[PDB]
């Protein structure tokens, strides 16, 4: 397999601390619905999922995490997280959510984007992925699949329609290719229409 | 149930002898003890918390690789550094890792990382977030040499952590007796869970986050070490034992010393590698250990005294403060991100007192109050900003 440095994720969302969440603002509570109502107000043209994994730290600081949707699919890569204070306020937050232009949702209707097994067989050339790929696809539980027939790989691989917040700012719809190869075990994000260019990898794998 | 092993806080062997303890797990964070998963009791390194067994074929398998069983419960194994191959001290091998990985399991559960918080533990036990995900820990892996690693697939996913036989040595040193390597590996479970929430494992993958993610792996292995009789002016390695190299495997000895260890935020703008970028992150973080355990002392007991929930001492408040920044901080985040959320979490647990400690530590690192993240052309600051000291 090919150095994976070099298809590394960027390091550009945002953090507004607790001083400046104070400033920033506008001159019991749900915590889920403070954040919910936050997101709204600093993003008021995204659409977006609460994700299921929101807890309360025996700080007394509540963590929710929201990932920004477009035309029913995750922006994968468009995060919001907000830390609600033991006061019911917002403390701090993060986020890398997309504001720019969303794309149509015709090439979606119109399933005008590569076969999985395309962008399968495009990921494990690329990366030379030590894999055999004379694979097929078959549909999960929206827009998810897993293969089958594939060689070399801990469990089958499988591959998730999403849209990805490129270097360059601009929204790709790309699959999502998940190979878990035991040395490393990747999510690769290869874009579905132009070129089937490789946009990151992600890999779960550290030293 | 007893362990024969090295005990929490020693290292490597040459750092102490090993002792039998017995029960050693806590009773909160592991409520099935390490040999229970609740539903299922155990005679072996099985239980809630992980599954370690040896991996000789290098091979995706674990649910029936070897592990020793003992009726008695007494996991008792020889061990001598002395012994070859690696192999004849298998049993022993696999029980050290146990111990190290449980134990940190329960000390983690103590400092916040709770199952609702996206811990590794197969029953969650109706405490929240999502569980079959203990940590597979296979001894002396036979898939490298001179290394370990960890997998932290989203919470719900056991945690896979593969510890190696390093060939550094004669005989060789089996990386399951260095603590402060399980303790690396099992702390990017730790951070990778924690940032950007239990279900997104994409948090620590960018280069400069990827390199805090290196960065808190070893700061971890660091602060755990700490023992009776350490000073500021103390310097540590990493993976010195295993590599059997002076200096171990870092650019600089951990050191408040500037002169032992030059390494400054603006540093990064010469390194392309996630280690060698840890390497400046946990530089700072020493820092801030020592400026806190300055303020409040050290606690060389294993578990904190907790009062209204902060740690009473600095070795322990630092830990905590650390983990509370990985759960405010946005996912893949930069050093001044980080260096913010450390503050926040200060803020958020004691109203704020540490604030000059930290800073002054970050500062004196270049990762002061005008430090500007940026790919190629960082900018340091050695500035505290007025009225915190
Ligand atoms: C949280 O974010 C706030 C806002 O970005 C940070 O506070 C700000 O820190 C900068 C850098 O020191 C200050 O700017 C500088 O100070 C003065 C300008 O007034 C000038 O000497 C410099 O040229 C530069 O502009 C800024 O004033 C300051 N604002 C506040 C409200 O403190 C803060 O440090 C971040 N971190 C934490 C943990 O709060
Ligand atoms: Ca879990
Ligand atoms: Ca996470
Ligand atoms: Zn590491």
């Amino acid at each position: 397999t090919v150095d994976l440095n070099a298809f590394r994720l960027k390091s550009l969302a945002k953090y507004v601390n607790a001083t400046e969440t104070v400033i920033e603002a506008p001159s019991p509570q749900s915590y889920v619905e403070v954040a919910t109502q936050h997101v709204k107000m600093i993003a008021p043209d995204a659409t977006f999922r609460v994700v299921d994994d929101h807890y309360v730290g025996d700080n007394g600081v509540a963590h929710v995490h929201f990932r920004q949707t477009a035309n029913g699919l995750d922006i994968d890569n468009a995060d919001f997280n907000v830390n609600v204070g033991k006061d019911g306020k917002v403390f701090s937050y993060g986020n890398s959510f997309y504001t720019g232009q969303i794309p149509s949702s015709a090439a979606l209707t119109k399933r005008d984007f590569s076969d999985p097994v395309t962008a399968l067989k495009g990921t494990t050339n690329t990366l030379q992925l030590p894999i055999t790929v004379d694979s097929a696809s078959s549909e999960s539980t929206k827009e998810s699949y897993v293969f089958k027939g594939v060689s070399g790989t801990v469990s089958d691989p499988k591959a998730k329609l999403v849209y990805f917040v490129k270097d360059d700012g601009t929204l790709a719809l790309a699959w999502r290719v998940e190979t878990d190869i035991d040395s490393n075990w990747l999510l690769t994000y290869i874009d579905a229409k132009s070129g089937e260019e490789i946009h990151g990898v992600v890999d779960y794998v550290a030293e | 149930a007893d362990y024969q092993v090295y005990a929490w806080g020693i290292n490597d062997p040459t750092e102490g002898e090993r002792t039998v303890i017995k029960d050693p797990w806590d009773s909160v964070a592991s409520e099935f003890t390490w040999i229970s998963d609740g539903s299922t009791n155990y005679t072996t390194s099985r239980g809630n918390n992980g599954i370690a067994q040896s991996n000789p074929s290098g091979g995706p398998s674990y649910l029936n690789n070897y592990r020793p069983s003992s009726s008695s419960l007494s996991f008792k194994y020889p061990y001598s550094v002395s012994s070859s191959p690696p192999s004849s001290y298998i049993d022993a091998s696999i029980i050290q890792l146990f111990y190290t990985a449980n134990i940190y399991h329960d000390l983690l559960y103590t400092l916040g990382f709770t199952e609702k918080a996206g811990n590794f533990e197969y029953n969650t036990n109706g405490q929240g977030g999502l569980g079959n995900d203990y940590v597979i820990l296979n001894a002396q892996d036979g898939s490298g040499t001179n290394n370990a690693n960890f997998a932290t697939p989203p919470d719900g996913q056991p945690g896979r952590m593969r510890m190696y036989v390093w060939t550094e040595s004669t005989p060789y040193r089996d990386g399951s007796f260095e603590a402060g390597i399980v303790i690396h590996e099992y702390t990017h479970g730790l951070s990778n869970r924690l940032t950007g929430g239990p279900a997104n494992s994409n948090c620590l993958n960018a280069l400069e986050s990827g390199g805090m993610g290196e960065g808190w792996s070893d700061f971890m292995a660091t602060a755990i070490r700490l023992k009776p009789g350490d000073k500021r002016s103390t310097d540590y390695t990493m993976g010195e034992w295993a590599s059997n190299r002076a200096g171990g495997i870092r650019q600089y000895p951990y050191s408040t010393s500037l002169s032992t260890n030059p390494l400054t935020y603006t540093s990064v703008n010469s390194l392309n590698a996630v280690h060698a970028i840890g390497t400046v992150w946990a530089s700072m973080l020493y820092e801030v250990l020592w400026n806190l355990i300055d303020k409040h002392g050290k606690n060389d007991a294993p578990k904190p005294t907790l009062r209204d929930g902060v740690p009473t001492d600095g070795k322990y408040l630092a830990m905590k403060l650390v983990m509370d920044g990985m759960a405010l901080q946005p996912c893949n985040p930069n050093f001044v991100q980080a260096r913010d959320a450390i503050l926040d979490a200060d803020t958020a647990l004691t109203g704020g007192e540490n604030q000059c400690e930290i800073w002054t530590a970050f500062a004196k690192r270049g990762l002061g109050a005008g430090a500007k993240y940026s790919s190629r052309n960082r900018v340091g600051s050695t500035e505290v900003p007025s009225g915190v000291c």
